[PDB]
Parts: C-alpha cells; structure tokens; sequence
C-alpha cells in the first residue's frame, strides 16, 4: 500500500514562533494531501486540502506546501490554540491511509501549581472504601512531583495520576492524583497531607485536613 | 507571474460543450496544473490537472483539460454541461521547484440555460 | 450545517458482528461519497472503508472481507457491520464526508467509541469533592465529583447542565487495579460564590444508561 510518515513524532516549540510538520510519501501521490488537526476528544478538523490551500474559514497561519512525496504543514505564528495532534492524509490510491500523528505541544513560561485537597465523600465511605484526592492546577512545566504522607506515613503505591492535555487558553497543565484505601485504614489516622513539589514554587507544598474534622 | 483564466464569463444552453482558457508563464517546463470550481461558501473542488494523475476516486469524463500545441495556453472543457455544472471555476499553476509555489488565478463564471 | 452522527453499540463481545450507523443532514448520499475511519486509544487514524455516491464499495484489504459497508438514502443514513471481531477491533470510529471530484475529507462525524469485551458492563458510581476545610482565608476555590469504578467507556461529565465551562477540567480516564475506569472532574471558582451558587456535576454513562446529577456544595 501506501505509506505517509510525519516528522517529527512529537514537536514543542514556544508561542508566536513557527511550527512546520514534515509529511513524505512511499509511492509519489500528486498532490491530493489533506492535513487535519485533531485535539482530545473531538473529531478531527480539516486544515490544508489538496497539499496547499488553505480550507474555508481556518486561519491564516496555517500553510501548506509540497508535492509528489514531500509535503509541510506550517503554523506561521503559533499560539495556544492550536497544540494537538496533526494528521496528513493521502486520497491518491486505495486504501487511502493516513500519518501516524504528530503531537504539537508547545513550550511556555514557568507556572506554579494551585493545590488542593478533598476527603473522602460521606456517601463513598459506606460501599468500604475511601478515595482521598489531591489536585493541582495551572502549571508548567508538566513535571511536579505529588508525595501522599498520612500522619507522616509516606505512602508509596497506593495513588494514581492523571493529567489533562495542555490547556489551550493559556497553556498549562493540571494533575489530579487519587489516594485509595480501605475505610477501616481510613479512619485509623488523622492526618492527611498532599505534599507538591514544582519549580514554579520556592519551596515544597504542603496541604492537609484532619480525620472526620470535617 | 500567476496564470490568467478567461472568460470572464460565458453562457451555454443545457447542453454542448463549454471550455474555458488558462494561460501562464511557463518558465520551468516541469509543472502542473489543476483546475478547481469553488462552491458558493467558498470551498474549493478540484476538478482536473494536467497532466492527468488517477480515474480511480477522481472519475469523470465530463472535466477535460487538454494543453495546445503553443505551450502557453491550456483549455479547460467541461463536456455536455448539467445545469448542476454551472458556477464559479479557477485555474492554478504549481511549479515543482525546490519552492513548489502554486501561482492562484481569478475567479471566472459560467451559466446553464435555455 | 453539514452534519454526520454515529450511533451503535457501546460494548460487543467478542466475534459478534458490530454495526454502527451514521445518520447525515445538509447533504443527500446520491452526491457525496461517506468514509468510515477508526482510530484505537492512543493510536493513530486507520482508513476503515468508503462508500461512493454511485454505490460502489471500497474497503482497507487489512479487513479482507470482514467489513461491509451499505447506505440506505431514503432515512439518509450510512451502515458499517464488521464481522468476527476481536479485542484488536476497539476504537473510536468516525463517519467522514469526501468532497468534491478528486476529493478530500471536509466534515467528520463525533465519533462513537466501540469496546469489544466479553466482560459485563458495569455503571459508574458519582461521588462529590468538597474541600473538608470551609474556606476561610482562601481567595479561590475549588470543586469537583469522582466518576469511579465503571466501564467501558466513555462516560461525559458536564456541570450545571452545560452552563459552567470556563475553568473546568475533567481528567482523563485512568484504569484501576479492578479493570474498571475511574476519572474526576473539578472546577475552580471564586470563594465569594460558594454560599451563593448551587454547584451539581452531570455525569452519565451510555452502555450502562446511567444519568447521575450530583450535588457539590461541602
Ligand atoms: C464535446 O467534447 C467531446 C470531446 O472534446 C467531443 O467528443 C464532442 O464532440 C465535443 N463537441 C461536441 C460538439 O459534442
Ligand atoms: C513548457 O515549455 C516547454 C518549452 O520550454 C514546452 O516544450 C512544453 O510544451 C511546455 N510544457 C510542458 C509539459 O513541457
Ligand atoms: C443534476 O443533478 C445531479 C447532480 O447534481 C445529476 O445526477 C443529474 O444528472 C444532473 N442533471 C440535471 C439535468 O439536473
């Protein structure tokens, strides 16, 4: 068949610089190349037909330019709305494949992280298990190390992570890590604090809450 | 140097033959050209290049694009035309120079009637 | 307002046989070619098949003769059956419109994801996210609801009815040690607007048909 590979895999470059996407072909296709964009969760969006116009209604800094297996996506001045995945698209000869994606992050100024921290609901505690939970907000870069210590028992294996795709107003990131535990190990301790460590901090955070003290 | 694309407008009745003309500069002598119709809301449809490229998904007899034997000039045909045919057409150039611009055109309309 | 909705079933066991459908407004299938595209969690877009505007099909030879794909103009709808399916078969799959002689893809559907399991479905449960301490001297504030232990996905977690966005993060979903998915939603506010606005997460949960408004007020 017919292979389009992108270059690079993945691509982070600051805000109001230019961002170009590499696209080449196995076989020589003649132009009908279609770049689309596509952000977490929904569809993908059509940016470039037919290896260089630009679709109806998508704006102006978004360029494409090639032809027979060499073909660019370029971002001219990049802002925030625009880091997703972007995907070229051959329609020359069955089956009509695609790239693999490459993912445009973009590189930002240093933002600290706001912490919070919530308890165990009262209606979760019943079923026999209690899920204490930890969440930062607006940060970058997307390195921040979130440390659990129950009355300063360090606790290691017990939590998860997850973080949302770079915000596309402004940039950053946000983390919620999840602290699960029996309801019996959850009412044997008093204190529970969620220990964040950032570079936009000067020195570790730390915010707790007290058992039942609700 | 852009390619230029005239009439600026012709008329044909439900029917024949109408062909359109589109002239450029052809420096390199190793290019190509495609010949789009633009819908209404300003999207584009392609509907031909010279040289011709696959019948596959791109199948229909009724858009012909023929070079002349002058060089400058090509002919851009639409056989037998349906009163669906009827709108705005352009010509664009791509030269496949290590650049590879695509030179744009102007707009031209066509008319079905009678 | 070219329009294209998937629909189908959220969980098939597996060598069922999958059928989605792919109903269109602002367009007629006489004159548009439709496309079926997949795309598996985390990975890339795969070409499924296409349907052209005369009626003559064209499929990915990697589902050598598993796939099928009609078109019924009457209801303006698209079908796609893919038979004997395995777990290499879950994904998120799209109905597309190609446009124009020598065409390109303009419009895609939402998408609807489709899980190949034999396991049962199971609903969510929603629980509330209230900070134990009642903010005092804090300037902002924040909220959110767990959506724990369900599957498969997705589930959608909206707040008040679509009205608050501005500031909401849902988190990806994460699986669990149990095999069952687990996400939360926040959203941060200013502290002033706690003992004034009422704060409820819609959650719900196809496969499941599960509809959940939880209130967020602790
Ligand atoms: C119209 O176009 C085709 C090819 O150029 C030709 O067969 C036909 O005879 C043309 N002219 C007329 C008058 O039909
Ligand atoms: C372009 O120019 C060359 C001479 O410079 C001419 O022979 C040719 O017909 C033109 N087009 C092509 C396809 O070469
Ligand atoms: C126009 O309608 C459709 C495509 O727009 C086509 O099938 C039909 O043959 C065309 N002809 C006329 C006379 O409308």
């Amino acid at each position: 068949d017919i292979v389009m590979t992108q270059s690079p895999d993945s691509l982070a470059v600051s805000l109001g610089e230019r961002a170009t996407i590499n696209c080449k072909s196995s076989e020589s296709v003649s132009n009908d190349v279609a770049w689309y964009q596509q952000k977490p969760g929904q569809p993908p969006k059509l940016l470039i037909n037919y290896a260089f116009h630009r679709f109806t209604g998508v704006p102006d800094r978004f360029s494409g330019s090639g032809y027979g297996t060499d073909f660019t996506l370029t971002i001219s001045s990049l802002q925030a709305e625009d880091v997703a995945v972007y995907y070229c698209h051959q329609a020359y000869s069955s089956p009509y494949t695609f790239g693999q994606g490459t993912k445009l992050e973009i590189k930002r100024t240093v933002a600290a992280p706001s912490v919070f921290i919530f308890p165990p609901s009262d209606e979760q505690l019943k079923s026999g298990t209690a899920s204490v939970v930890c969440l930062l907000n607006n940060f970058y870069p997307r390195e921040a190390k979130v440390q659990w210590k129950v009355d300063n028992a360090l606790q290691s294996g017990n939590s998860q992570e997850s973080v949302t795709e770079q915000d596309s107003k402004d940039s950053t990131y946000s983390l919620s890590s999840t602290l699960t535990l029996s309801k019996a190990d959850y009412e044997k301790h008093k204190v529970y604090a969620c220990e964040v460590t950032h570079q936009g901090l000067s020195s570790p955070v730390t915010k707790s809450f007290n058992r039942g003290e609700c | 140097n852009p390619p230029t694309f005239s009439p600026a407008l012709l008329v044909v009745t439900e029917g024949d033959n109408a062909t359109f003309t589109c002239s450029f500069s052809n420096t390199s002598e190793s290019f190509v050209l495609n010949w789009y119709r633009m819908s209404p809301s300003n999207q584009t449809d392609k509907l031909a290049a010279f040289p011709e490229d696959r019948s596959q998904p791109g199948q229909d007899c009724r858009f012909r694009v023929t070079q002349l034997p002058n060089g400058r000039d090509f002919h851009m045909s639409v056989v037998r035309a349906r009163r669906n045919d009827s709108g705005t057409y352009l010509c664009g150039a791509i030269s496949l120079a290590p650049k590879a611009q695509i030179k744009e055109s102007l707009r031209a309309e066509l008319r079905v009637t009678e | 307002q070219v329009q294209l909705q998937e629909s189908g079933p959220g969980l098939v066991k597996p060598s069922e046989t999958l059928s989605l459908t792919c109903t269109v407004s602002g367009f007629s299938l006489t004159s548009y070619g439709v496309h079926w595209i997949r795309q598996p969690p985390g990975k890339g877009l795969e070409w499924i098949g296409v349907i052209y505007a005369d009626g003559s099909t064209n499929y990915n030879p990697s589902l050598k003769s598993r796939v099928t794909i009609s078109k019924d103009t009457s209801k303006n709808q698209v079908s796609l059956k893919l038979s004997s399916v395995t777990a290499a078969d879950t994904a998120v799959y799209y109905c597309a419109r190609a446009y124009g002689n020598y065409w390109y893809i303009d419009v895609w559907g939402q998408g609807t994801t489709v899980t190949v399991s034999s396991a049962s479905t199971k609903g969510p449960s929603v629980f509330p996210l209230a900070p134990c301490s009642r903010s005092t001297s804090e300037s902002t504030a924040a909220l959110g609801c767990l959506v724990k232990d369900y599957f498969p996905e997705p589930v959608t977690v909206s707040w008040n009815s679509g009205a608050l966005t501005s500031g909401v993060h849902t988190f990806p979903a994460v699986l669990q040690s149990s095999g069952l998915y687990s996400l939360s939603s926040v959203v941060t506010v200013p502290s002033s607007s706690l003992g004034t606005k009422t704060y409820t997460c819609n959650v719900d949960h196809k496969p499941s048909n599960t509809k959940v408004d939880k209130r967020v007020e602790s």
